[PDB]
């Protein structure tokens, strides 16, 4: 359902994020709460972005 | 075991008089209760 006053804040929203660039694909019936940085070739960042 | 987050426990007691080289006898294992938590397990450790 659509929420117009529950999660719609004036100062944006930073508590909800979505994974876009990480190579680790989340398989069904699984969960991953790791917050890391995507590695592009060399220099593995993993938090040293 | 852990299938779809369900925890299975198979326990059974049988009398035997031996210290090693387990015999070739046959005996089934029956469950007692199902524990439907729904989590992932990757490591285990026994207590002494």
């Amino acid at each position: 359902w659509n929420s117009n006053n529950l999660d719609s804040k004036v100062g944006g929203n930073y508590n909800y994020l979505y994974r876009l660039f990480r190579k680790s694909n989340l398989k069904p019936f699984e969960r991953d709460i790791s917050t890391e940085i995507y590695q592009a070739g060399s220099t593995p960042c993993n938090g040293v972005e | 075991k852990n299938i779809d987050g369900y925890f299975k426990i198979y326990s059974k007691h049988t009398p035997i008089n031996l210290v090693r080289d387990l015999p070739q006898g046959f005996s089934a294992l029956e469950p007692l209760v199902d524990l439907p938590i729904g989590i992932n397990i990757t490591r285990f450790q026994t207590l002494l």
